[PDB]
RNA sequence: AGAAAAUUUUCAACGGUGGAUAUCUAGGUUCCCGUGACGAUGAAGAACGCAGCGAAAUGCGAUACGCAAUGCGAAUUGCAGAACCGCGAGUCAUCAGAUCUUUGAACGCAAGUGGUGGAGGUGUAAAAACCUUCAUGUUUGUUUCAGUGUGGAA
RNA sequence: UAGCAAAUAUUCAAAUGAGAACUUUGAAGACCGAAGUGGAGAAGGGUUCCAUGAGAACAGCAAUUGUUCAUGGGUUACUCGAUCCUAAGACAUAGGUUAACUCCUUGCAAUACAAGAAGACAUUCGUUUUCGUUGUCAAAAGGGAAUGAGGUUAAUAUUCCUCA
RNA sequence: CACGGGAGACCGAUAGCGAACAAGUACUGCGAAGGAAAGAUGAAAAGAACUUUGAAAAGAGGGCUAAAAGACUUGAAACCGU
RNA sequence: CCUGAAACUAAGCUCCUCUCAUAAGUUCCUUGGAACAGGACGUCAAAGAGGGUGACAACCCCGUAGUCGGAGAGGAAGGCUG
RNA sequence: CUACACCUGAAACAAGCAAGAUUACCCGCUGAACUUAAGCAUAUCAGUAAGCGGAGGAAAAGAAACUAACUAGGAUAGCCCC
């Protein structure tokens, strides 16, 4: 009977975390059956504890799975939308910096041969 | 409608409630303009605030007797100055291509203005290289560091 | 400034909308088969029934389709004296008899 | 009689619950909801027409699952793929 | 009557649950002004909307 | 400073409110038509009236 | 059927029949009859339901 | 002097009804300044759920008044039980990673119905049951095609 | 104070309770009189159903009683109905109209039309074959595959149990 | 208009946004739409121990507290009792 | 008379976000249930804006000021200058 | 006639795009009456409300087929004047 520490969880394997999940769930059901028949406050607390626990376990499992899929897709564009940047529809729909600044030839020429200079007037 | 007083002139006849303008921003606005101007100076530091403006006569018979700041220099004038529009622009000079000189004197004023400008000019090229047109002035001018207003220098 | 009944009869959403639930079929002729323009097609009166909006009886006529195995049913207008199970002849060469269908010429 | 004895005859109900707005605004005979207009597929409300409405149904009226955090992460620059980091610099 | 949608059943269930009285121990909290549940409803005096 | 002006109007103007008309042995002031709220029939926007 | 299977896999019993209720309260009651093989009272006893 | 009471009535004190006045305010109102930043990567809104003891309001979504990360570094507290002194408390804040039921622009079809198609997965002796998937428009392409459209070698 | 006067009626003893014309048992007298004051449904209601308990309020007198308050518990189906079918009807799609929103057509199916279904091998595709113009919603009295008797609960039962 | 900042010769619970509060809520309407009322015990619950009479509510004693201020600050008028 | 995509190569700044820290009486009397009151002696002040602490508290606590200051973390729909 | 090329149309598939929300400000349309003329048609209210379609952080506008005739001025937008 102890609190569950996240890092400790990230230490284990996927198998491990899963087995534990199943165990936890079975625990819960037993416990609710506690509430129903007859039960001690110990069992009541047990409930909330195990619930939160299960959540935590799941959380970890997804962290891992995720970092894995992201790994496979690392390097490619055409990742699954899950992973693609989500900011604003308007954000993604917009032009690039490349395209923002991108300049027609004549322009690059004027920019070279005329441009702007540092000057000072004296008085 | 009673007395001898002058026939009123209706004002609020329509629904003006939607159409009123309020001036409280003015307070802060002035201030904003200040800081803008100042932040321009700082970002422009070696260069002057207002770009070079030629001068002309005003457009009305009553205004002719007076002097007014033009928007740009006449190509004819840049020619007599010996500057290309493009260059003058890289210098901080203001050019206007639709304006035309119908008088010798109007050429004169602006020539005098341009020349005055150039004479008082300092030009920073890519570091320690020197150049030719409108020319380029010595590296020591970098130390001279002039923050100046155009009315002082070219009046 | 009301709308007379006179006017209300042209409304199609209206109250005046025919009661069609009883109608059996339109009563029309055969399709204009080649057979009818150049020859004769014969059919039977399977029955002559009463359409609920009609004064005139309708004749239910079996025809054999020229181009397929299907048997074609059609509803004609009863010509007085036509019997159930009569042979009705339609076309160019069909002869003159009560209830046959020819060109007027 | 248009009155009390008449009221006894009302067991019909012209509206049912609109899937979209969930009141009983749905008109089975007209196939629409008087409030939102569920089949219409864009929200039915006339704003200038009469003024109270948006404050009854409208944006911010019910909880906004997505948008509330948009205010906050608007300022944070819309971070994606970032994790918070310790100021203690543990490696 | 007898015949019901799911939707109906669920809605009715909802309102049935929501119709409980304030639990006697909530009145003992430090930050609450609530003596009673102001939103309780009686089928006879007030009717729901289900159609 | 000023009093609320909004889409609805100057504050206090926020009802659709009528004048019952002379027949009712009541004052002619605007009231709030409606049903079910104690505010119903209550005098509508004007200096005289609460709210 | 989902209930029959799940109940067997979970409780190691043979379910002879399953019947379903939707309470107004919003839950599903399942009345489950075990085959002659098992004894409800027993499953009750192991589960902590006595 | 029907010179007592009861009634009717003036004034005061106390009591009762009632909530004015005075003093307050995590509210309103107006002004100035800063950002505009929703949505098929499924929005705004809707339904039903989620606490050991919970109706509402607020939060949340079967990981359900919350997971993770980060910063604060010991509480929550109405009751009961645990967890934690740093393997770190917390109805704390921050918030950049997750969870995100039935819906809704709402999408296989349909709908006052958890009804019902095709393809794939699963299951079985075969089924049932469960699961995933399929809306329309458009810009490119890819593949397969039609045209007594224009040409047309061997 | 007006008032609590329609719909023939109540009475006795016991018990319970602080308290009984108004609650429960029994004993009498009457009523609805199978066109019911009886037994069950549809619409509508939504927990008003069952049990235990009960201070105030409410049940226009009263109450030991309740349609009220509190707590717990109740709604099991291959054969009942929805779900399927078509109707009066209605709406998409396609095409057209509108500044636009909107609007017009569609079962005798189109103001549309290069829109389908099936089989087999293959068993995916593909291959192959055959026949082919093109949607959906609307009935808890219409159409409509098959169940009955007996027993059981405080509250469900052509559903659970037993038997067929 | 939304989320933020700051401010005011504004308003101060019949005022001020309709909403200082489980307020666009309760409630009404077939519906489009309508839409309120409702803020202040005390510094601290110390929220009235115990005795007595009551079937019970409650009364009389007795007590907390600076004070009952006891469903609550002040506590006006109309009206009512002594 | 001017210019410079490629490649190679040095040093830097701007803006944004989240965190962490800072003066000086709790001395003495009197009235108070409470001292934040009236007195006596003291202090800081580029801080006597404003709040909270049992009462009209600069000095008890949060703050205010030095602070376009200092320290730590992460940022740029992938900032800017040789 | 075939292969094949090109023009035209079609189906399935891959990758992307639109569909709703927002209200203060902005754009394009549509568009009245109350009211004022002490009556009332023109007119006024007024291109105003309501209605519809589109956006953005702003929108729109903008480098003259502009003014002015003077010793001329010179994109657009806002302020002041006129
Ligand atoms: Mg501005
Ligand atoms: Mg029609
Ligand atoms: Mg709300
Ligand atoms: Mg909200
Ligand atoms: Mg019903
Ligand atoms: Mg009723
Ligand atoms: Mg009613
Ligand atoms: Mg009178
Ligand atoms: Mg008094
Ligand atoms: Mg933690
Ligand atoms: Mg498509
Ligand atoms: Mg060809
Ligand atoms: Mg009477
Ligand atoms: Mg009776
Ligand atoms: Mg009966
Ligand atoms: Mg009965
Ligand atoms: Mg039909
Ligand atoms: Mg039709
Ligand atoms: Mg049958
Ligand atoms: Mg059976
Ligand atoms: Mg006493
Ligand atoms: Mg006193
Ligand atoms: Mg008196
Ligand atoms: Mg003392
Ligand atoms: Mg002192
Ligand atoms: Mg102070
Ligand atoms: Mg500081
Ligand atoms: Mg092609
Ligand atoms: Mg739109
Ligand atoms: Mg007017
Ligand atoms: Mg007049
Ligand atoms: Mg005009
Ligand atoms: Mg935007
Ligand atoms: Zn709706």
């Amino acid at each position: 009977d102890k609190s569950v520490r996240v890092f400790k969880l990230r230490t284990q394997t996927e198998e491990q975390l899963v087995g534990e999940l199943g165990k936890l769930q079975t625990e819960l059901s037993q416990l609710r059956i506690a509430k129903i028949a007859g039960g001690t406050a110990n069992k009541l607390g047990r409930i909330g504890i195990v619930r939160k626990a299960i959540a935590k376990y799941l959380t970890i499992i997804n962290e891992k799975r995720r970092q894995a899929v992201k790994d496979q897709f690392k390097g490619k564009s055409l990742k699954p939308l899950d992973i693609r940047v989500k900011k604003t529809r308007a954000i993604r729909r917009k032009l690039t910096k490349k395209q923002r600044e991108a300049v027609l030839v004549k322009t690059q020429k004027k920019l070279n041969n005329f441009g702007l200079r540092k000057f000072a007037l004296k008085a | 409608m009673k007395h001898n007083n002058q026939l009123p002139v209706a004002q609020l006849r329509k629904h003006q409630q939607f159409r009123i303008k309020t001036f409280f921003n003015q307070a802060a606005q002035k201030k904003a303009r200040l800081h803008a101007r100042r932040a321009q100076a700082a970002a422009v530091f070696p260069r002057p605030t207002e770009k070079l403006q030629p001068v002309v006569r005003k457009q009305t018979q009553r205004y002719n007797k007076s002097t007014k700041l033009g928007r740009g220099f006449t190509l004819q004038e840049l020619k007599a100055a010996g500057i290309s529009a493009a260059f003058a622009q890289s210098i901080g000079i203001k050019v206007d291509h639709r304006r035309k000189n119908r008088c010798q004197e109007s050429l004169e004023l602006n020539k005098k203005r341009l020349l005055a400008y150039v004479s008082k000019l300092v030009l920073f090229p890519r570091h320690q290289g020197k150049a030719k047109k409108g020319l380029v002035n010595d590296t020591a001018d970098t130390s001279s560091a002039a923050q100046n207003a155009l009315q002082t220098s070219v009046p | 400034g009301r709308v007379i009944r006179a006017q209300r009869k042209g409304r199609a959403n209206g109250v005046y909308k025919s009661h069609k639930s009883g109608r059996i079929a339109p009563a029309q002729y055969r399709v204009y088969d080649f057979a009818e323009r150049q020859g004769y097609i014969r059919g039977c009166i399977r029955d002559i029934v009463h359409e609920p909006g009609r004064g005139a009886p309708l004749a239910e006529v079996a025809f054999r389709d020229p181009y397929r195995y299907k048997t074609n049913k059609e509803h004609f207008i009863a010509a007085e004296g036509q019997y159930s199970g009569q042979y009705v002849y339609c076309g160019l060469k069909a002869q003159i008899a009560v209830g046959n269908v020819l060109p007027i010429n | 009689t248009r009155g009390t004895p008449a009221f006894g005859k009302r067991h019909q109900k012209t509206h049912t619950l609109c899937r979209r707005c969930g009141k009983a605004t749905y008109h089975k005979q007209k196939l629409r909801c008087a409030a939102c207009g569920y089949p219409d597929a864009k929200m039915r409300r006339y704003d200038g027409w009469g003024q109270k409405v948006r404050d009854r149904k409208g944006q911010g009226t019910g909880r906004m699952r997505y948008m509330k955090t948009i205010a906050r992460r608007a300022k944070n620059g819309f971070r994606s793929g970032t994790q918070a980091a310790p100021k203690v610099k543990a490696a | 009557g007898a015949n019901k949608t799911l939707n109906m059943k669920k809605r009715f269930g909802r309102k049935i649950k929501q119709n409980r009285p304030l639990p006697n121990w909530y009145r003992y909290k430090s930050d609450t002004n609530i003596r009673y549940n102001s939103k309780r409803r009686n089928w006879r005096r007030t009717k729901l909307k289900i159609y | 400073s000023g009093v609320k002006i909004s889409t609805r109007g100057t504050a206090g103007m926020g009802h659709s409110a009528e004048s019952w008309g002379t027949g009712r042995a009541v004052a002619r002031i605007p009231r709030v038509g409606g049903s079910g709220t104690h505010r119903s029939g209550q005098a509508a926007f004007g200096n005289q009236c609460r709210k | 059927p989902q209930i029959k299977s799940a109940f067997e896999k979970l409780y190691n019993v043979k379910v002879r029949s399953v019947n379903t209720l939707n309470t107004i309260t919003g839950n599903k009651k399942a009345y489950i009859r075990l085959a002659a093989d098992s004894d409800s009272l027993t499953l009750a006893n192991k589960i902590g339901l006595i």
